[PDB]
């Protein structure tokens, strides 16, 4: 879990979250992202999550490259580098034009098995959003950071709790997103008729040119019973039933 | 042709405006519908680059563009289209009413330019000289995109001409998002020209140089943040018109739900 400092060649600040400073790198020859962390030395939570992603691996998953602890207190995080950065803002500045049926299928999937995976770990986010995920080069789909009222369930948000039926429905709500292209969530309803208008069973309208098949994955996982909801293990299996039955194509 | 009337459908009416190639005019055609009339003077220019001018718009259709209703190919040629009866954007942005405009209702009708913007865009066109001045305002503060412009991506005016089509002739749809950013300005300042106290020629090398125009008085900063956007330097990584409409159609609901009423906006 150890890297020697001296090695790594810290290039640019890709990121400015007002959580933490993330950056790229290059260690003997491959680029890196470098999570930096001051903020007094309260950089220290985060070495609870840094150690959770070492027990907790899965291919869609950032993988987490390694540790750097200097002497003095430069607390940084190493992260597998992900080229192309927020899926949000990709989805928008690409739109449908570069992204077909495909592309957001692929990205689709790249997460409901690194869900299906958290899901058996016995594991659960609590922070699930397109704002979170991040691109590779070669495109594929890859969460960051582990934890909005706008993505969480309605019952997680009356307690403190958090289930993988919890997530289930983050999901519906990041799928939205996705076939949005990146629009913010619930278009025409006003910060506090969320919640209401919600529990009052209301769910999203089918994004434009969405395949009807994509839009039923998400009302299912947008089910006021939290047990009647799919797991991540029923959505992969519906994903690839219309992927392998061409359904978004 | 069949897009094609007799003179006697049309009524011409009250004359709107001019211009070198004639003149345009209120008119009824059918004694039941207003139209504008798009007028050919003999011997300007020809009636095939003239009617050339209707092509486009006899393909596509959509709410928030200026549609087009009917041909006259004869000797006194004319082109017939919807009536916007305020005129053009810019023009109404620095009159008596354009004035009295606050935020939300400038926000609105950008997100209805943009609206127009993105059905051009899901069609692979180009619109190529987006400003205020070829923006056409409705009653109700309705605004639609019209006849001037766009070829499908299968005279420019610098400070709205993005610097790789300005220095390329890179005009894409790209290229048109960038314009939309200064007509944000213009929309946001009562029409004031952007890059004021530059001139032409200095202004394309300024942008070369990383220089953008600076957020507007009592424009909000997320505001022109999505201005920014719009002038990234890279094509490829300023916002989609799907975007900018939702994102102004949304403004109030996500960007800024404490909107507080200034004294201009």
């Amino acid at each position: 879990w150890a890297l020697n400092m001296k090695e790594l060649k810290l290039l640019q600040t890709i990121g400015k979250g007002e959580f933490g400073d993330v950056m790229l790198g290059d260690y003997r020859g491959n680029k890196v992202a470098v999570k930096c962390i001051k903020n007094d030395a309260t950089a220290q939570a985060f070495l609870a999550e840094a150690s959770v992603m070492t027990q907790l691996r899965h291919s869609n998953l950032v993988q987490l490259l390694g540790v750097i602890v200097e002497e003095k207190g430069g607390l940084y995080i190493v992260t597998e580098y992900m080229a192309k950065g927020s899926l949000v803002d990709y989805l928008r500045s690409r739109g449908r034009s570069v992204l077909g049926g495909d592309c957001l299928l692929k990205f689709s999937l790249d997460v409901c098995e690194a869900m299906e995976y958290l899901e058996g770990n016995n594991f659960v986010h609590r922070d699930l959003a397109a704002r979170n995920v991040l691109v590779s080069e070669d495109n594929v789909a890859k969460v960051s950071d582990f934890g909005p009222v706008k993505w969480t369930a309605p019952e997680a948000l009356r307690e403190a709790a958090f289930s993988t039926k919890s997530d289930v429905w983050s999901f519906g709500i990041l799928l939205w997103e996705i076939y949005s292209f990146g629009r913010v969530p619930y278009p025409r309803i006003p910060l506090k008729d969320v919640v209401p208008r919600v529990e009052k069973g209301y769910k999203m309208d089918a994004p434009d040119g969405c395949p009807p098949a994509v839009y039923e994955v998400m009302k299912n996982c947008w089910h006021l019973d939290a047990a009647m909801r799919p797991s991540f293990l029923q959505l992969r299996e519906q994903l690839e039933h219309i992927k392998t039955h061409e359904l978004h194509l | 042709d069949a897009w094609e009337i007799p003179r006697e459908s049309l009524r011409l009416e009250v004359k709107l405006g001019q211009g070198c190639f004639g003149e345009v005019w209120m008119g009824t055609w059918n004694g039941t519908t207003r139209v504008a009339i798009k007028t050919l003077k003999p011997g300007t220019m020809s009636p095939e680059a003239f009617l050339q001018e209707a092509q486009v718009m006899k393909k596509l259709r959509h709410e928030k563009l200026v549609q087009l209703y009917a041909v006259v190919s004869e000797e006194p040629i004319y082109i017939v289209t919807e009536y916007m009866s305020k005129g053009s954007l810019l023009d109404f942005l620095k009159g008596e009413m354009g004035k009295y405009l606050r935020l939300p209702q400038l926000v609105d009708m950008a997100a209805q330019i943009a609206s127009g913007m993105a059905y051009v865009e899901r069609m692979n066109y180009v619109h190529r000289d987006l400003r205020a001045a070829n923006i056409l305002v409705g009653e109700n503060l309705v605004c639609k995109v019209a006849d001037f412009g766009l070829a499908r991506l299968i005279k420019f005016p610098i400070k709205w001409t993005a610097p790789e089509a300005a220095l390329y002739g890179r005009f894409t749809i790209k290229s048109d998002v960038w314009s939309f950013g200064i007509l944000l300005t213009e929309l946001t300042t009562k029409g004031r020209v952007p890059y004021p106290g530059m001139v032409n020629r200095e202004v394309l090398d300024q942008v070369e140089r990383g220089y953008r125009m600076p957020c507007p008085p009592e424009c909000p900063e997320s505001l022109h943040d999505l201005m920014c956007q719009c002038w990234r330097k890279d094509p490829e990584e300023r916002p989609t018109f799907e975007y900018l409409q939702a994102f102004l159609e949304d403004y109030f609901t996500s960007t800024e739900p404490q909107y507080q009423p200034g004294e201009n906006l």
